[PDB]
């Protein structure tokens, strides 16, 4: 047909603006190539700014880009290869291939920019999704239809958290899973795909029921921003056309909001609340509402945001709270101690923590858990002024109480036993309400709070206990 | 299928008549579309958040007139506007459609139908800014809201045109407790008497469309759906969306109020209506003010919120319900939307996370939980009667001032004590669990006598339901003589007390 | 108006073989009579429990039982029982 | 009705502080009040047992 | 059943919309292109007749 | 109505903050550069130029009562903090005062006026006030030394102001006669030479032995007694 | 923070240690390796496999020395054990 040429007239960092002729306008978030001698350069438009100029999103590294270079139009945004060929592939932003293992062949490619399916809902969030984590299957539990937050600051442990959620859940999932890693490191995709490999997770030559999506953070801002539309064209065609139980997972979907105020830095923007962008909550309920149950098939999301500077009151973090079923906040001041997985127990939560969907008994002793746990953190201050002898013999055997079940709450992990030492546990929900059934009547209150550090059941509790009384003493 | 027949027919023929007879020629046309808003040039007569029609469909409403060029924020995605492209002012400033069919239908901002239940009867359309009563229409608050629970009843009442805060954490029950109150209307909503019936509007602003489905089946589930009305603005629509639909709200809640018909609406987040507006001002260029919020988030907030009043009986004693939301970060109240919406609404209901662990499962912070109209707007069984029930804020207030903390002094300091702890014990509530009047007041004064020979604190939870079912059985008398009547007689707290004796001996 | 009338027979003639005439359906080739008539009048039971629910299956009330006719045992066994109590109250 | 009935049986219950040590007497009074509350609860949550042919038709 | 009905109209309301494209492509092809025209321009003198 | 009528008036202005708001609202559209906290440049100016005209003149006096809004609790806000200047007597109501229960929620220590002086009240009446200021002020003081570690570790004496000002505090609650819907006890209007002989008895000790309660949403001392009375009657 | 997000693995060295005596500081427990664990000598992974653990039971311990008594014989081997270390 006739080509749509564009002319570069401003480069701003990761930003260019294209100059066209008389109705030949692409519209906003339509895909721009340049033909750079590295290979071809995408532009995503976001902005009309008038005189027949747009300014427009890089995909990729803006160096190397001259004012006045010819830009064609694709004549809509960026497609991405879908369907049961990208499984097992490990591909970019753009959509090309990046596992170098030759060109996806995909029957469609869906863009990456589709609108929510509005109010084709369910409220089907009465399935509990055991993760075999302790914490989670008993203080928050998880969605299988559902949004799962997993909070965290710097370090906490919220990519072994993540990694530990795919050894568990997709082994033995009845459906497909898709890995966006949105600004990650780059080695810990690596590995993380490595594990999959040994697992038999992604089989080369086989099934390989795993789409991988890449991208990380050496990327460029607008890769960072529109790897998360990526995975979401890629989990919505698998859920929409396939009708399949999709697990999507998301390594950090802050990397997202940082990489929409970077780039509104450079749009000419007057920035929001701690310098983000304005549209941040407009743009970050556009990404979470494409992960829905909908009548055809079901996702379970499950995210990782990071919270900058672990402050859970910023904009981002506060944002994409109200879009998760389901949040998983992990502590800094928790992962001090020691107790690992560092997730909050009392700031997790979830919406399935009702009696009706979990059952009156897990639902009180989840309830009894945090009622120590509260009691604890309030009894601190007074615990490190005076200590526990000030308190009465009620309060003191909660405070001891309460120091048994947090340290219970570690547990170790398949994907962290070169960090721990020991080998991972997985504990059914229905074992670990019944363990902190028997913890919180008090039945194992002379056994010391040691034993309860990187366990798992209760049967596990009372074999440490005995090695400690034991072999140590 | 003769319906979609006839009703494409017309709706083509009424476009056929527009093009016949249209002559618009001041018709803007596009310069610069940026994120959601566009300026456009023309459009000399444009009114002042007048809707238009984009040439792609996209619907927008001006709010900055610059000279020249007027910016248009767009109802929806710009995916199909581009530059140069046509704008259709209506005519009209934006409105909402309005009346008793739009009961049991989920509406976007514009009051388009989204539940895919078919069109919306609407008895009139209303402006989406509506000017709030003056100081003569409106009526002192006086008839009561039925929340259902008992500690927010107890000590904060709502009552008809009052607007009360739920100002709270993140998921520390702010929804819950709207959902407990939304729910608690059916039993006289089933009724007959209208002067009694209160009419729901839920703003579902900012929340993801997940938890609207969640919403709209749970109402559906306890026979609720019928009398509420969902105006839901999902995070993924346009910010305008966002910022307008509690005004259109606002708008189809005064419908009621303005004939004799109390409404019921809550302003669910609206820290999302916050936010959305400041993404709205730091687009339009307009420079912001407090961490860069615009100017008027604070006016925003006031005018919207004082379109619930309860009016005069000259204007037909309707009233408006507004229960707003704060969503607080890190339970810091003193900041600036929380106290600006605080100073607004007619008293706020706090809560934090600390209360929900520590066991309050209404979470109602007594301290910082105040309403503005304690006699009035609360039922006569509740209100005082006894006396005890009246200063039972300030006997809260006492038990905080000298809780568990503060040195036991003598008897007299372990039996107030007890009772604060007992008392404390028996506001916990279950979640759709909206508990009536007539059995909310039996459970308050057996929170004055008999609560302090309890059979410890965790057993008060059976003991509330036990104390329900003493009350049904051979009681019932008691029951609907408190419900009907209102008041409590002499004879009628004798017999209450001897029930409560008669209920403790066992 | 050729702007009006083309386009109204257009969309009445399109659907016409759908839901007019009985000539199948034209504009997709997956048929339609044998689908929803017939395939999805099923839908409502596939999706819940066919044969078993919309049959409505109504159990007779199982008749309530009682002491089993025990006029002598039974009083006398608790007349002792009480009796036993009695000297302890 | 049924006042009368319960008002006469805590009545002897009021009374009954003296026969302390009984094994199924308070058992009886809660089967009694639970088969009541399952009475009271059904006739509550029955809704018209039959379909609105006029209009639910 | 009834909302097994009500799932029945959305989607003939759907059977209709993807109908849509192939009513679409019927004036597409056909050659509309100067009967319109000639009955916008004539539309257009009638509007500005009145005005 | 000063000048022209020559009449005395009461220009009660509720919450006069709201002007800055406004102030500061139409600032930042009117291509005003924000000053500090996000308000107007000029609000000392134009807030100034309306408390100023808010004045006593030769021709008339002016008792004006204005309530001034402090955003976030926060007494440092630029708009209250500046007001503070241009208001002869100062009325702070603190939110920790009222979370006490003390409804009146006027926060004793703030609450300064420049008609507290010995020419002005009198010499027993500014003696009496600043007993009760420095009873209150060893109270706070104290906050945390009671709080966090006890009572009993205060010396007798301290254990004797402490709970003084405890009665003090709770003896600030006074019934207003619109806050019936709230108090449920009937308003009292509690006389100048009543409240200063009341509380003179309090600060000599008089009443030590009188239970905190009885201090509670009172009027004069001799409501303090009865409540007392009426406390052990019921107590038994 | 942001840093910490970005590597892969950090070493926090205590301004405090460094002030106390301990010369190279390094909060032993603070200080942590992602992917350097499998890259350990194998020989220094099992001459060092426990002294994780003994640092950090020292790490516990060191918080209950104010109460100077027996403090069990296991408390005091594994103090005078990390003191050493
Ligand atoms: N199951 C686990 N066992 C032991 N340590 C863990 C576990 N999970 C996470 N961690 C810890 O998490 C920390 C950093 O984890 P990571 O989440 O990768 O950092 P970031 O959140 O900055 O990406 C490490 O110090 C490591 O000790
Ligand atoms: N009676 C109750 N009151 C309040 N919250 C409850 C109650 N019972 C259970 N909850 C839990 O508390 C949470 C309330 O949070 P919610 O009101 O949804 O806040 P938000 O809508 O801001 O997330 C729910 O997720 C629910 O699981
Ligand atoms: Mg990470
Ligand atoms: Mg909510």
């Amino acid at each position: 047909s006739t080509p749509i040429t564009g002319k570069v007239t401003a480069v701003i960092g990761a930003i260019v603006d294209v100059h066209f002729e008389q109705s030949e306008l692409p519209a906003i978030l339509n895909a721009l190539e340049i033909k750079t001698p590295q290979g071809k350069l995408v532009l995503e438009v976001a902005q009309h700014l008038g005189e027949n100029t747009v300014r427009t999103i890089a995909m990729d590294g803006t160096e190397g880009l001259v004012r006045g270079e010819k830009v064609l139009d694709t004549g809509g945004p960026i497609s991405v290869p879908v369907g049961r060929e990208t499984l097992g592939r490990i591909i970019n932003v753009i959509g090309e291939p990046i596992d170098e293992r030759g060109p996806i062949k995909s029957k469609l490619r869906k863009p990456i920019h589709a609108d929510p399916p509005s109010f084709a809902e369910q409220s089907t969030s009465a399935e509990i999704l055991e993760t075999g984590i302790k914490v989670v299957d008993l203080l928050a539990p998880y969605a299988r239809g559902g949004k799962i937050g997993l909070f965290g600051g710097a370090g906490v442990g919220k990519t072994v958290f993540i990694q530990e959620l795919i050894n568990n859940i997709a082994k033995a999932h009845g459906g497909f899973s898709v890995f966006t890693g949105v600004g990650e490191r780059t080695r810990e995709g690596n590995d993380l795909y490595r594990e999959m490999k040994e697992t038999g997770v992604i089989n080369l030559e086989g099934e390989s029921k795993v789409a991988l999506v890449f991208g990380q953070m050496n990327e460029p801002p607008g890769a960072r921003a529109r790897v998360a539309l990526t995975g979401l064209t890629i989990a919505e065609y698998f859920r929409d056309e396939e009708g399949q139980d999709v697990l999507l997972f998301i390594d950090n979907i802050f990397r997202f909001t940082q990489a929409g105020s970077e780039v509104s830095a450079l749009l000419g923007r007057i920035p929001s609340a701690v310098g983000y962008q304005p549209t941040l909550a407009t743009d970050m309920g556009l990404l979470q509402e494409r992960i829905t149950t909908t009548k055809k098939g079901s996702v379970t999301s499950v995210q990782a945001v990071y919270v900058p500077a672990d402050d859970l009151t910023d904009p981002a973090p506060a944002t994409t709270f109200a879009h998760l079923d389901a949040t998983t906040v992990l502590s800094r001041g928790i992962s001090e101690l020691g107790i690992y997985p560092a997730v909050d127990p009392l700031d997790s939560k979830s919406r399935l923590l009702d009696a009706a969907v979990v059952g009156q008994e897990h639902y009180d002793v989840a309830s009894k858990v945090q009622e120590t746990l509260q009691t604890y953190k309030s009894l601190q201050d007074i615990i490190a002024i005076l200590g526990m002898d000030e308190l009465s013999e009620q309060d003191k055997l909660t405070v001891e109480r309460a120091r048994k079940i947090q340290r219970f709450l570690s547990q170790p992990f398949a994907v962290a036993e070169v960090f721990t030492g020991i080998p991972g546990k997985l504990v059914r929900l229905k074992d670990t309400v019944a363990s902190f059934k028997a913890v919180l009547e008090g039945k194992y209150d002379n056994i010391p709070e040691h034993a309860f550090y990187m366990v798992g059941g209760i049967e596990d509790v009372v074999a440490k206990a005995e090695k400690l009384a034991a072999e140590a003493n | 299928k003769a319906q979609p027949t006839e009703v494409s027919s017309i709706l083509e023929e009424r476009i056929k008549g527009v093009s016949d007879e249209a002559n618009l020629n001041e018709t803007g046309r596009v310069l610069a579309v940026g994120d959601g808003i566009a300026r456009v040039f023309g459009l000399n007569n444009i009114q002042a958040e007048e809707l238009v029609e984009f040439s792609s469909g996209v619907k927008g409403m001006a709010l900055n007139l610059e000279p020249g060029q007027v910016g248009i924020v767009l109802f929806g995605s710009d995916r199909l506007v581009k530059e140069g492209e046509l704008v259709k002012r209506t005519g009209n400033i934006v409105d909402v459609p309005v009346g008793p069919g739009l009961l049991g239908r989920v509406v976007d901002a514009l009051g388009n139908p989204i539940d895919g239940k078919g069109p919306i009867d609407a008895a009139g359309r209303s402006r989406a800014q509506v000017k709030a009563p003056g100081i003569l229409p409106r009526r002192s608050v006086h008839e009561p809201v039925q929340t259902g629970l008992k500690a927010v009843d107890a000590l904060v009442p709502i009552g008809r045109g009052q607007r009360e805060l739920i100002i709270g954490d993140r998921q520390t029950g702010k929804t819950a407790v709207a959902l407990d109150t939304i729910l608690n209307q059916k039993r006289w909503n089933n009724g007959s008497d209208e002067s009694k019936k209160l009419y729901c509007v839920y703003v579902a602003v900012g929340q993801k469309r997940s938890t609207v489905a969640q919403l709209v089946q749970t109402l559906e589930q306890h026979d609720a759906m019928k009398y509420s009305i969902i105006v839901a603005a999902t995070a993924s629509e346009a910010a305008p969306l966002q910022y307008l639909a509690p005004f259109t709200a606002a708008s189809i809640g005064e419908w009621f109020r303005d004939n004799g018909k109390h409404a019921l609406i809550v302003y669910d987040d609206l820290s999302k209506q916050a936010v959305a507006y400041r993404q709205l001002s730091l687009l339009l260029r307009r420079p912001p003010g407090r961490e860069a919020y615009p100017g008027d988030v604070f006016y925003l907030h006031s005018r919207l919120l004082e379109r619930a009043a309860k009016l005069s009986e000259k204007e037909g004693s309707g009233s408006l319900t507004a229960l707003p939301v704060i969503e607080t970060q890190g339970g810091d109240v003193s900041a600036y939307i929380p106290t600006n919406v605080i100073s607004i609404t007619d008293g706020q209901i706090f809560l934090e996370a600390e209360l929900f662990y520590k066991g309050i499962r209404p979470a109602i912070n007594v301290g910082l939980s105040v309403s503005r109209v304690g006699s009035a707007a609360q039922v006569k069984a509740l209100k005082q009667v006894a006396g005890s029930l009246k200063l039972f804020l300030a006997q809260y207030r006492e038990v905080a001032a000298f809780a568990q903390f503060g040195s036991d002094l003598d008897a007299s300091t372990k039996q107030t004590l007890v009772r604060g702890e007992r008392l404390t014990q028996l506001l916990k509530q279950n979640q759709y669990s909206p508990l009536a009047t007539e059995e909310q007041v039996p459970l308050i004064y057996a929170g004055v006598n008999g609560h302090l020979d309890g059979i410890e604190l965790s057993r008060i939870g059976e003991f509330e339901s036990s104390f329900l079912s003493y009350l049904k059985s051979n009681h019932n008398e008691l029951l609907t003589e408190i419900r009907e009547k209102g008041e409590l007689s002499k004879e009628l707290l004798a017999s209450l007390k001897s029930a409560t004796e008669s209920f403790v001996a066992t | 108006q050729d702007l009006y009338l083309r386009e109204l027979k257009d969309t009445k003639l399109a659907p016409s073989t759908l839901q007019d005439a009985e000539g199948n359906v034209k504009p997709w080739n997956p048929p339609q009579k044998p689908n929803l008539p017939e395939l999805e009048l099923q839908g409502p039971e596939a999706l819940k429990a066919y044969t078993e629910q919309n049959v409505e299956t109504a159990h007779v009330a199982k008749e309530s039982e009682e002491g089993e006719s025990e006029p002598i045992e039974e009083d006398w066994l608790v007349l002792d029982d009480a009796e036993e109590t009695k000297e302890s109250h | 009705a049924k006042s009368a009935a319960n008002k006469l049986d805590w009545a002897k219950v009021i009374s009954s502080l003296r026969i302390t040590g009984s094994t199924a007497t308070q058992l009886s009074s809660f089967k009694k009040r639970n088969d009541e509350a399952r009475r009271q609860l059904l006739e509550l949550q029955s809704q018209p047992t039959e379909v609105d042919f006029s209009h639910y038709r | 059943w009834v909302r097994y009905e009500a799932s029945l109209r959305q989607l003939e309301q759907r059977q209709l919309a993807k109908s849509v494209i192939s009513r679409v492509q019927s004036e597409l092809g056909n050659p509309k292109f100067q009967e319109k025209v000639l009955q916008q321009s004539i539309s257009e003198i009638e509007q500005l007749l009145s005005k």
